[PDB]
DNA sequence: GATCGATCGATAAAGTTTTTTTT
DNA sequence: ATCGATCGATC
């Protein structure tokens, strides 16, 4: 929200997350779309726990 | 002052050379060892000797023994000047050493600052990669050919 | 109050104005925390410098700043940092004394006020790095985040010097306290003794110590292209050999330059070279108590011992009860029960276990890793037959022999926990056999032989195919 | 005999692709 | 090419 949400705002508005970003990454290709959709969750990561005790 | 200092532990060591440190009489350990170290020094001739840390520290209690500890960089041609002198006197080319061994503490190599300039300290470790004999001067008949060359510093 | 041509600093008020600070104190800084301390650390710890007769205080100095005076001596600290210690170092001794003049029985006012006690300003300030070193900053207080890498032993250092010339007893021992030692042109210590062969005995005259590390930062948010650089440190006083090198470290340290000669036999020198002088270095038999024997004598009447180590091994492990058997009963791992003469059995064993990939293989390890302090962890390949021991390595130092001990000795105290023992190559998975038996490592190498033994234990984990 | 000036001599340099047995 | 040491000359 750093003076350019004008544009971040779009994706909220219009949505579009499972095909659009899809097919936002990587337009170059010919098919699979259910793969590119498998290294897009992986740019974000995910984290798994604060595990604050000794279960890193 | 400290040449007679030199002097007093010239003859109290001398002096120690004199008697024994032998705590029991004919159960084994004859008397007077120092004198029989030099009975057979003059058969084998290995020009050596060995004292130990503590007879020295149990004749003066820690009076003289304590001093040579942090000054005998200065009291090693000191000592000898003595035994020298004491050979004349009780025995018949004569180049010597003084061999201390066993002090009581051992260190490690990680404890050497400011305290170990001139001092007796036992370390422990191992040993590798070791190197040839080669000869040592200390010595010189060394002079100019000016006029005559036999100044022997 | 005086005045100096290099500082501006003044006369003895701010050591008053400490002492007054440090004995009437009790309590400050309630107010830049505010949270809601009857007594000052510094006041109990005063006390406790004589009774232990150590020399070192380390002030946390952030006392001024929460104090209402003494501001000017604070910003006087990281302006002039030189002058300001070498001025409490002589107040601390009198402020020891100012206790002694009390208590005139503490230690006959003699013995312990002639060793010089010092002090350390330590966690002062912030700092950030390497890439914010200003060339104005010549003289002030630097916090470094880092981590040291290679060390050289002590080198000495000229404190005191000595002379004797070609008399026959001139003993004279003149000072240095500069870059520049002194000399006489014409002899003394009698009428007729000209100007002749001053000598310089230089085995006589006592030196302290000194050591130089060298620093490299730790990659602590850089981005992403650049270099972590490096830079050095010296130290002086008794702090040598107590920071091993390889650790996270902070320092409080002051700000130094030298020059350097260009040629190697001229006086000529420009580019200069800078390094830190740190005044405090900083990380980040055990005292056996009897409380800790009390308490698990209670734990020791209790006879489901067994069981309440079975269930605390396992702090997110499934249940599994046959595994957790040895692994505390090898982790008690016997005594060395050794006869005079004959025998010298060790009752030392050895568990393994292999099956089901990952099924917390390497967890388990690392927990039994987590219980010894001493112990070693093996790699893919991080050593090998002839990487293990038996070295010949031309290190970048001084290109020579050195003998490092591996890891099967290093264990000398805990549990060698060991892996990949189906893809080990056969050139290795030969020796661990002699020191499954005769408990050594029989070195065939060309530097020199030696049997040294190996108090060793293992486990060990295997995989299937 | 000592001090100053002039003349002569000595002092500074740098490496890391082909080829052998061997495991 | 520069610096240091040694020798010679002058006061």
């Amino acid at each position: 929200t750093s003076d350019v949400e004008e544009r971040v705002m779009e994706l909220i508005t219009s949505g579009d997350v499972y095909n659009r970003l899809a097919k936002s990454i990587a337009p170059e290709i010919y098919g699979n779309l259910d793969v590119k959709k498998a290294l897009l969750l992986l740019l974000v990561g995910g984290v798994d726990k604060r595990v604050g005790d000794g279960m890193k | 002052v400290d040449d007679v200092t030199g002097e007093k532990v010239r003859e109290a060591f001398e002096q120690f050379l004199e008697d024994f440190s032998v705590q029991s009489t004919d159960t084994g350990e004859v008397e007077k060892v120092y004198r029989a170290q030099i009975e057979f020094m003059k058969i084998y001739d290995l020009n050596t000797i060995y004292i130990d840390y503590q007879h020295l520290s149990m004749r003066e209690n820690g009076a003289l023994a304590m001093a040579i500890s942090e000054q005998y960089y200065r009291f090693l041609p000191f000592l000898q000047k003595g035994l020298r002198r004491v050979v004349r006197k009780y025995a018949p080319e004569r180049v010597f050493q003084i061999s201390f061994f066993n002090l009581p503490t051992v260190h490690r190599i990680r404890d050497i600052r400011s305290e170990k300039i001139g001092s007796l300290l036992s370390i422990s470790g191992t040993v590798t990669r070791t190197s040839e004999v080669r000869p040592e001067l200390y010595k010189a008949s060394f002079t100019c050919d000016m006029c005559r060359a036999i100044v022997d510093n | 109050l005086r005045i100096i041509w290099g500082t501006n600093v003044s006369i003895q008020e701010c050591t008053t104005n400490f002492r007054n600070f440090l004995m009437s104190f009790k309590y400050k800084f309630r107010k830049i925390l505010d949270e809601r301390d009857e007594e000052l650390y510094y006041i109990k710890q005063l006390n406790e410098m004589r009774e232990l007769g150590t020399s070192n205080l380390n002030l946390d100095a952030r006392n001024l700043l929460a104090y209402k005076q003494t501001e000017d001596l604070y910003h006087q600290l990281l302006n002039y940092p030189q002058e300001v210690i070498s001025i409490m170092d002589q107040t601390i001794k009198d402020c020891m004394v100012s206790l002694i003049v009390d208590n005139n029985l503490d230690y006959d006012l003699d013995e312990i006020e002639t060793k010089f006690y010092k002090v350390r300003p330590y966690n002062v300030g912030s700092c950030k790095g390497m890439r914010e070193l200003n060339p104005n900053d010549i003289d002030k207080l630097i916090n470094l985040k880092g981590l040291v890498l290679r060390s050289t032993p002590v080198i000495p250092d000229m404190k005191v010097a000595f002379f004797k010339c070609n008399v026959c007893d001139h003993t004279m021992a003149v000072e240095i306290d500069r870059g520049v030692i002194q000399e006489p042109a014409r002899c003394e210590r009698i009428d007729c003794n000209e100007p002749n062969s001053m000598s310089l005995i230089h085995n006589r005259c006592s030196f302290a110590d000194k050591q130089v590390i060298k620093l490299q930062e730790t990659p602590d948010f850089v981005p992403d292209g650049q270099t972590p650089h490096s830079i050095s440190l010296c130290v002086y006083d008794e702090l040598v050999d107590s920071c091993r090198a390889g650790d996270r470290i902070e320092v409080t340290g002051t700000f130094r330059s030298i020059p350097i000669r260009a040629n190697s036999r001229q006086r000529v020198l420009s580019l200069y070279k800078t390094y830190v002088d740190v005044v405090h270095v900083k990380k980040v038999v055990r005292q056996i108590t009897d409380q800790d024997l009390a308490k698990i004598r209670e734990v020791a009447a209790r006879e489901d011992l067994y069981s309440l180590l079975a269930r605390s091994i396992a702090p997110s492990i499934y249940e599994l009860e046959d595994v957790k058997k040895g692994i505390l009963l090898q982790l008690f791992g016997g005594t060395n029960k050794t006869f005079t003469k004959g025998g010298r059995y060790r009752g030392d064993i050895n568990i393994l276990l292999c099956g089901d990939p990952s099924t917390s293989k390497s967890q388990i390890l690392q927990y039994v890793h987590k219980i010894t302090p001493r112990g070693v962890y093996t790699s893919g390949k991080g050593s090998s037959a002839v990487g293990l021991t038996a070295y010949i390595t031309r290190d970048v130092d001084t290109k020579q022999l050195v003998l490092e001990s591996g890891a099967l000795v290093l264990s000398d105290g805990g549990v060698c926990c060991i892996d990949e023992f189906d893809k080990m190559s056969d050139s290795t998975r030969s020796v661990l056999h002699e020191v499954m038996e005769q408990q050594t490592i029989s070195i065939a190498k060309a530097g020199i032989i030696t049997t040294l033994n190996a108090r060793s234990s293992i486990l060990a984990s295997a995989n299937p195919i």
